[PDB]
């Protein structure tokens, strides 16, 4: 139902029963606040069985994110701003990513994994209405590209704002990893936006991240950049299909300045597996060799446990003479123990 | 929709009062203004509330809702004879903006078991307040400021009763303590020729277990000569003249006794038009300077609403 | 671990050096307050002096050779991989 | 452990060595001054920004990889020999390796 | 002479203050206390305040990091405060000057404009941040809040200096 007068009615209701029953606004009791958090698990079952935010709930975050601190139901106050509907980019920050920004680089890193997780859902849900907005309208007889094209913008300062955010608290942290592992979880729902949502823009995310994850001392964070890297491959060469059947009419056409940079990302990373040169142009007796595969301490891990199992009679260690038959080896004792990321990523590129 | 829009992003702002203002007009009574119905308006203790608009209200399905409230309230009293009943009443020429809806008074009048005595006087109304009819559309009645007379009980049940028919909700309204003195300002720039009553002032001390008040009083004819050394720009009440004139108010008050009175908390604004308390007392008791300000009551009431 | 520790009591002792001359050179400056009408040119002007005062001093400033051998690298990393090992029992 | 506080107290001493520089760099340094719009003088501190956010995170980007080098030599240098540090350090790598195996079976069934 | 300055002697070695301006003494004291609670590897050493210009003292160490505590029920706490910005530097207004309006929680009885301290920091180039101290669990929230500014007014960890903290905590409304 899109009547008029019973969403206006049903925002005349709620606003009222958001500033009332606040938290702030009493006199500190425990049971009206276990109260209060009843009636917000009631709201966050409710705009997901909708799948649009209410009226009533981003006007309460337009005057509460200056006067909230970072606690006292946290995970109810980060949901309420995940399934906020699109607008402009100029209309949010300075309501939402100016005060979001302030209790961003402040708080904890439980904070700081709250907002990405926060933003990965945010993400979701702005992608989801974008994908069939072009599909339910017929009406308007002039081209949408001035309608996407506005849409562009808004969503791609929305990534390289977050993606901000994201070289900007790891110099707060200090390479960390459980920090690393909800930035590249935040760029899985970026990569996946040609095949899932057919949506023809593909951004891409500034080095600080890229040379922070190739250069970490976990596996799972090199597995999870060859699977964000593979699906940038298969995202871009189909918009390069894209880019040919559109030519002729010259409508849907992409900048060289995403083909040159994206050149310096897959030259640099084999570099440092498998041309066995690390040192490029971001980069600037074995330091030809201190970048591998087997020469990497994420998997130097795997490549003291291959030499155990080959003989467990060992006198020498020698980790740099494993080449050609024995190194197809290594890499079958790799690709059982879950790397399939890795896997697909060496069939293809 | 879209100006529901617009009206949102002035309240996400931090802006929303501006700094120069107009001095209120004569309100001159017309012949369709009732002399003998505002002058039972006057000289009552009120109790302010905002509210919701109504939705299908009609000014001729009256007589149906006068009894139905009238089967309901004594049906409240007895599940916890009464020779009640209530009237609406229509008042007309109140409004300066023609796109204004007409207020109407709500009254509970005793029979005569022998005028009967009133007990209990509601009052909706909507004065000056263009701002919310815009973003509301035709089928609804725009009246945000309510007025009650009486025991709290009594507006609780008759409370629970628009909320079950036209689909709104009461709410208190409260007014903060740096509003107390624009409307102090504006009631010493008032145009006066006759008897007047004393300025009274009330602070409170924050940092104190107890409570501390202080009885504070002006008379009016020293008020306006301290007004006019103050306000040299004429036609606007600015910014600087409200915030200088509260500094020598509190240097007055250094020099004898070595107490800030800025740390304090104002609450209570007695002057010759009318008295104010914070959390929604009024006792209006002027006649000319009326709608300025019932104005100024609904210049507050649709910020509570946004 | 001794010699790698009075190395970096020396390289630290010769840039206490450089700051106490930085900090010499500081004091000549003296007093500037700053008034309410003039407040947001007195603020955004100087921080264009600001903003180009390290565009030379970050540039200048090489990936630093820090002299490091043995035994330091060896017991940060197993802190390493204490720190590691609690991330990737948080993260789970 | 006397070595994490050399190398904080030296990165301390760096951070504020650097910002006593550049404390007198501004001191020191001036710029023509003129009338000038608001908004011209936000566009230079955006554009001043994101130049020195490039260089500080090449900065930060080529110190990092200087210092996975020398720990990948340290580690390898580490390893070649056995020593009596390996009896807890392989203890530490067959947990490390399956947590990250427990790790990719969860990422795996997430993301199906 | 009686004038402040953020650079004139050294620091010491891993030792910061902070310097709590406010009139009220009851406030800012359990403020002072919830700091000392949340530990880290630095010491703190928390100074106290009463208002602008201080009494000219030779024990002084390097001040790292100024916060102006206002009343929004109060006008004596901004009276005070209009006075203590007049006899600062420039250099303080580097991503050093913090400011907290204490009173949010209660919109009731509030005894000044928010857009007042809006405009305040405005035309100072000041963030300006929102909390009641009167609640122990928003307090702490707050302690937490004023421990992470002084690691970057310290210079306690590398690339992020005290002008960082100015570009990340900047205020501008939509030009749209």
């Amino acid at each position: 139902v899109r009547d008029e007068p019973v969403l206006l009615r049903f925002y005349y209701w709620l606003s009222q029963t958001l500033q009332e029953e606040c938290i702030w606004y009493k006199v500190n009791n425990y049971e009206h606040g276990k109260e209060f958090t009843n009636f917000l698990d009631t709201i966050i079952r409710a705009e997901c069985f909708l799948q649009e935010g209410f009226y009533s709930c981003e006007a309460f975050l337009y005057k509460s994110l200056p006067l909230w601190d970072g606690l006292c139901c946290r995970s109810q106050f980060l949901q309420l701003v995940s399934w906020i509907p699109f607008s402009s980019f100029s209309e949010v920050k300075p309501l939402l990513f100016d005060h979001l920004a302030q209790l961003f680089f402040t708080s904890t890193i439980y904070f700081k994994c709250s907002v990405l997780q926060s933003l990965k859902e945010l993400l979701q849900n702005w992608l989801l209405w974008l994908s069939m907005d072009i599909h339910m309208k017929p009406v308007t007889n002039s081209p949408l590209e001035t309608t996407l094209g506005g849409s562009m913008n808004s969503v791609s300062k929305l990534i390289h704002y977050v993606g901000w955010l994201s070289t900007t608290a790891m110099r707060l942290e200090s390479n960390n990893t459980f920090l690393l592992h909800f930035i590249l979880d935040f760029y899985e729902k970026v990569c996946d936006i040609y095949i899932n949502y057919n949506l023809p823009l593909v951004v891409l995310f500034p080095p600080g991240i890229f040379y922070s994850a190739l250069l970490s001392l976990d596996t799972s964070i090199l597995n999870q950049l060859c699977f964000i890297m593979h699906r940038y491959r298969k995202n871009l060469t189909a918009a390069k299909k894209n880019e040919l059947v559109q030519k002729t009419k010259s409508e849907f056409n992409f900048s060289s300045k995403t083909y040159q940079e994206f050149n310096h990302y897959l030259t640099s990373m084999v570099g440092c597996l498998w041309t066995s040169k690390p040192f490029g142009k971001g980069i600037y007796a074995e330091y030809k060799n201190s970048l591998n595969v087997v020469h990497h301490p994420s998997f130097l891990s795997y490549a003291v446990s291959f030499l155990l199992q080959e003989s467990p009679e060992e006198r020498t260690v020698n980790v740099s003479s494993i080449r050609g038959k024995k190194w197809s080896w290594y890499l079958d004792y790799l690709f059982s123990q879950g790397l399939q990321g890795l896997k697909l990523f060496i069939r293809s590129s | 929709l879209q100006k529901r829009l617009e009206s949102v992003r002035k309240q996400s702002s931090f802006i929303l009062t501006p700094p120069r203002r107009k001095i209120p007009q004569c309100s001159q009574l017309q012949e369709d203004v009732d002399p003998q119905k505002v002058a039972f308006l006057l000289h009552k203790q009120w109790t302010l509330y905002s509210l919701t608009p109504l939705y299908k209200f009609s000014y001729s399905n009256l007589k149906e809702y006068s009894r139905l409230l009238n089967a309901f309230i004594v049906a409240e009293k007895q599940k916890g004879d009464f020779n009640i009943k209530v009237i609406f009443s229509t008042l007309l020429g109140m409004k300066g903006t023609q796109r204004d809806p007409e207020a109407f008074l709500v009254q509970i009048v005793s029979k005569s078991q022998l005028e009967g005595k009133v007990l209990w006087t509601g009052w909706f109304c909507c004065v000056f307040g263009d701002s919310l009819l815009e973003t509301v559309s035709e089928d609804f009645t725009c009246l945000p400021l309510f007025l009650a007379n009486g025991a709290e009980s009594n507006t609780a049940i008759i409370g629970t009763w628009f909320q079950k028919t036209f689909d709104c909700y009461f709410s208190p309204l409260a007014i903060n303590a740096f509003n107390l003195s624009w409307m102090a300002a504006m009631w010493t720039a008032c145009k006066m020729d006759h008897y007047v009553a004393t300025t009274e002032f009330l602070w409170s001390v924050p940092c104190s277990p107890q409570s501390l008040d202080i009885s504070f009083a002006i008379h009016p004819e020293d008020a306006k000569a301290l007004w006019d050394s103050v306000h040299k720009t004429p036609g606007e009440v600015t910014q600087e003249e409200v915030d200088l004139f509260m500094d020598c108010l509190y240097s007055h008050f250094h020099r004898h006794f070595k107490i800030h009175l800025s740390a304090t908390r104002l609450v209570r604004v007695s002057t010759s038009v009318a008295s104010a308390h914070t959390d929604g007392k009024i006792k209006i008791l002027c006649h000319k300077y009326l709608i300025g300000v019932l104005a100024y009551l609904t210049e507050l009431a649709i910020f509570q609403i946004e | 671990v001794t010699n790698t520790e009075e190395e970096l009591i020396r390289e630290c002792e010769e840039m206490w050096k450089d700051m106490e001359e930085c900090q010499n050179k500081l004091s000549l400056i003296g007093t500037e307050t700053l008034t309410d009408s003039n407040a947001q040119l007195s603020l955004l002007i100087m921080q264009v002096k600001c903003l180009t005062a390290e565009l030379s001093q970050w540039q200048k400033k090489t990936p630093e050779t820090i002299p490091l051998t043995e035994d330091v690298l060896i017991t940060l990393g197993k802190e390493e991989f204490q720190k590691l090992r609690q991330d990737l029992e948080m993260v789970l | 452990d006397r070595m994490t506080l050399l190398l904080r107290l030296r990165a301390q001493t760096k951070q504020q060595l650097l910002e006593y520089k550049s404390m007198v760099d501004a001191s020191e340094e001036k710029t023509p001054e003129q009338i000038m719009q608001e908004k011209q003088i936000e566009a230079k501190i955006e554009d001043l920004e994101n130049e020195i956010e490039e260089v500080k995170v090449a900065f930060e980007i080529k110190k990092l990889a200087l210092d996975r080098m020398r720990l990948s030599t340290a580690l390898k240098k580490n390893l070649e020999k056995i020593s009596r540090q390996s009896s807890v350090l392989m203890d530490n790598m067959k947990h490390l390796l399956e947590l990250n195996k427990l790790i990719m079976k969860s990422q795996q069934e997430s993301w199906d | 002479m009686s004038v402040l300055r953020p650079l004139d002697k050294l620091p010491g070695l891993n030792t910061a203050t902070i310097l709590l301006v406010g009139t009220e003494d009851a406030l800012l004291q359990q403020l002072a206390d919830s700091m000392l609670k949340e530990d880290c590897a630095s010491e703190l050493k928390v100074h106290l305040a009463k208002s602008l210009p201080l009494p000219s003292s030779v024990n002084r160490p390097r001040i790292d990091l100024i916060v102006f505590v206002v009343n929004l029920h109060s006008k004596y706490s901004l009276q005070n405060t209009e006075e203590s910005l007049r006899h600062v530097d420039a250099s303080f207004f580097l991503g050093k000057v913090c400011f907290l309006a204490t009173g949010a929680g209660r919109e009731s009885h509030c005894s000044i404009h928010r857009h007042t301290v809006v405009k305040l920091a405005h035309t100072y180039q000041s963030p300006l941040l929102y909390c009641d101290l009167e609640v122990e669990g928003f307090r702490a929230t707050m302690a937490q809040r004023l421990v992470r500014v002084l690691q970057i007014c310290a210079g306690h960890v590398p690339g992020v200096s005290a002008l960082n903290l100015l570009s990340l905590l900047r205020s501008s409304e939509g030009p749209s």
